[PDB]
């Protein structure tokens, strides 16, 4: 049969012994067993190779579940705590301290929710460049606007220096979309070319960087957070603004050497970037936000 | 609950071989690591219980509330087991890496409860 | 080694080929596999092993 198994002569061309080659070489000759491209696969025939189709994505199914679930209930939440600030708290003067500053906290935090939803769809140039910036621009408004909470305990100059923070990040990032937004191409798994991952192939270790970039921003915050919780605001939120820098430098610590172990596995990555995400958000606009709105409640 | 589960099955080591690595050869226990699945319910419902006395121990004085100090490991542990699990599924190297990840996650978990808990009693 | 002669046209000359790496039991004619976790490369015709999960005092990861 020629299901690729080719024939060898011995010593004469009248007498063969056919011996099977490798499953991913196809035949060229009829004496001859050559691989192929990478990503494709032999055909039945043994003449030559077809692409396999890119059906390795990041697709809806039981992985895919619980991401969507967490992002809605996120959103769920959010919406929740945006209504509340905007229904009983305008007008009183306990929201009146950071008012906008909390607004575009929570913009930041619904972002980050959507940045799930980012990760989770198909890779694509252009989604790679949009998922690649908002990596950065979402958590830089939220922690700026955690660290212009922190540097309160005036109001325009506040978010006018917000605003410049947030603005030489979106530079850097800008630059760095500038190098290579694209960079989507295939993906090739020694002893693993039977299936064909597509996904965009951006450093990982780029991104890792530009996540520790943040992360010393992190840290800046934490720190004064941690300097600043000795004397509260009157209102007892330098302590709970603490905690929370604490619980995200927690998250982050866990994050990045978990990433930097499972960078083989895409799904993983798929997976973790968005529990990540959801983890910070949930326990940020929970320590931030539920004692507010059981004061609320309250009075 | 540990010796019901450890009485039906029993000590099973011995050498394991895989398709896919047939020049190397390990041997580890007959129990899975999904086998504690029970044990690891029951102290997320131990955890559970510990949060929700420290939600009522709120109101009392500095010396006999400890509502920020041990809200904090129970949020610590269930976040170095939710890392470690990932790290488990992902790397499959049954030689070296699941000893080592265990071993750092109980000594870390130890040391974190350690701090949160009678630390800031040694400072003081 | 790893390559096993058969001569089925001619007793002149063999086609000699390499067969799988984990069969070397009689490396004569034709390749034989072995038993399971043991490998066949003990003096050319036998078959050894050595233990594992033995990392007590390692100075790699312990
Ligand atoms: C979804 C992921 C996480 C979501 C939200 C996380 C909750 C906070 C994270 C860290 C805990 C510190 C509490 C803030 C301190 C504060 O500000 O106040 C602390 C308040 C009350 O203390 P107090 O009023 O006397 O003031 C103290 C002044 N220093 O809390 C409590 O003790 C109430 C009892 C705990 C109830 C929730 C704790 C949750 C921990 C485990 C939950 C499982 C999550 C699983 C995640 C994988
Ligand atoms: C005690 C509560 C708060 C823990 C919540 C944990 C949530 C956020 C996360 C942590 C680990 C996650 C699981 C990790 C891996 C898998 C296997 C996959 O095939 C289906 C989803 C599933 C089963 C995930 C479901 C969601 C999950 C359980
Ligand atoms: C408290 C948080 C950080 C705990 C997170 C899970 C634990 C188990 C993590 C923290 C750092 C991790 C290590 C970081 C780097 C490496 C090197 C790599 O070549 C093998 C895995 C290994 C050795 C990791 C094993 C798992 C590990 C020990
Ligand atoms: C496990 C998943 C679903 C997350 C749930 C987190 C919930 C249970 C947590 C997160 C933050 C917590 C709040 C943090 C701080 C305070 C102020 C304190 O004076 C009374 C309790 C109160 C108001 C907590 C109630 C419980 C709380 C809202
Ligand atoms: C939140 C409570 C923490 C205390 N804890 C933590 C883990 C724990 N394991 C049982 C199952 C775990 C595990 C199971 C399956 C895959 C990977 C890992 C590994 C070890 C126990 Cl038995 C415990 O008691």
């Amino acid at each position: 049969a020629p299901n690729e198994m080719k024939n060898m002569q011995p010593g004469d061309v009248c007498c063969w012994i056919c011996i099977p080659c490798e499953p991913y070489e196809y035949l060229a000759d009829e004496f001859t067993c050559m691989d192929c491209g990478s990503g494709q696969w032999p055909t039945a025939d043994l003449t030559g190779c077809y692409d396999l189709p890119e059906d390795y994505i990041r697709w809806e199914d039981a992985w895919a579940i619980g991401p969507v679930t967490i992002a809605c209930l996120g959103f769920m939440c959010t919406c929740m705590v945006v209504t509340v600030f905007i229904k009983h708290n305008n007008t009183p003067l306990v929201k009146a301290s950071g008012r906008e500053l909390c607004y575009i906290l929570l913009f930041g935090v619904g972002l980050s929710y959507c940045m799930t939803f980012f990760f989770i769809a198909k890779p694509s140039p252009v989604i790679c460049a949009l998922r690649r910036l908002g990596l950065g621009s979402s958590f830089a408004i939220c922690y700026s606007a955690l660290l212009t909470k922190t540097n309160c305990i005036s109001p325009s100059s506040q978010v006018f220096i917000c605003l410049g923070l947030i603005l030489v990040q979106i530079v850097m990032v800008s630059v760095w979309l500038i190098l290579e937004a694209p960079g989507t191409r295939r993906y090739t798994l020694a002893e693993k070319r039977e299936t064909v991952i597509l996904k965009c192939n951006v450093k990982d270790s780029s991104m890792l960087i530009s996540l520790t970039y943040d992360v010393i921003l992190v840290i800046l915050c934490t720190v004064y957070a941690f300097k600043t919780r000795k004397c509260p605001e009157n209102f007892n939120e330098a302590k709970f603004i603490g905690f929370t820098m604490y619980t995200t430098c927690i998250i982050w610590l866990a994050f990045l050497p978990i990433f930097y172990v499972t960078s083989s596995d895409y799904r993983v990555q798929t997976t973790t970037m968005c529990i990540s995400v959801s983890l910070s958000g949930f326990v940020v606009l929970g320590c931030l936000f539920a004692p507010k709105v059981h004061i609320i409640l309250f009075q | 609950i540990v010796v019901a589960w450890l009485v039906v099955e029993a000590p099973g080591t011995g050498k394991e071989t895989a398709p896919e690595r047939r020049e190397v050869v390990t041997l580890r226990c007959n129990h899975r690591d999904a086998s504690m699945l029970g044990s690891l319910a029951y102290n997320v419902l131990l955890i559970a219980l510990c949060t929700l006395y420290a939600f009522k121990t709120r109101k009392c004085p500095e010396n006999f509330n400890e509502a920020k100090f041990i809200g904090f490991t129970m949020y610590t542990t269930c976040i170095i087991w939710l890392a470690f699990l990932p790290i488990f599924y992902v790397t499959s190297s049954d030689y070296r890496v699941q000893t080592t990840t265990m071993c750092v996650s109980v000594s870390l978990s130890g040391s974190v409860v350690l701090g949160c808990l009678f630390a800031p009693k040694l400072h003081i | 080694n790893e390559v096993k002669s058969v001569q089925p046209g001619e007793v002149c000359c063999w086609l000699c080929i390499p067969c799988q790496p984990y069969e070397y039991r009689l490396d004569e004619f034709t390749c034989a596999d072995c038993g399971l976790g043991y490998w066949p490369n003990a003096s050319l015709t036998g078959c050894f092993e050595l233990p594992q999960e033995y990392i007590r005092w390692g100075d790699a990861w312990a």
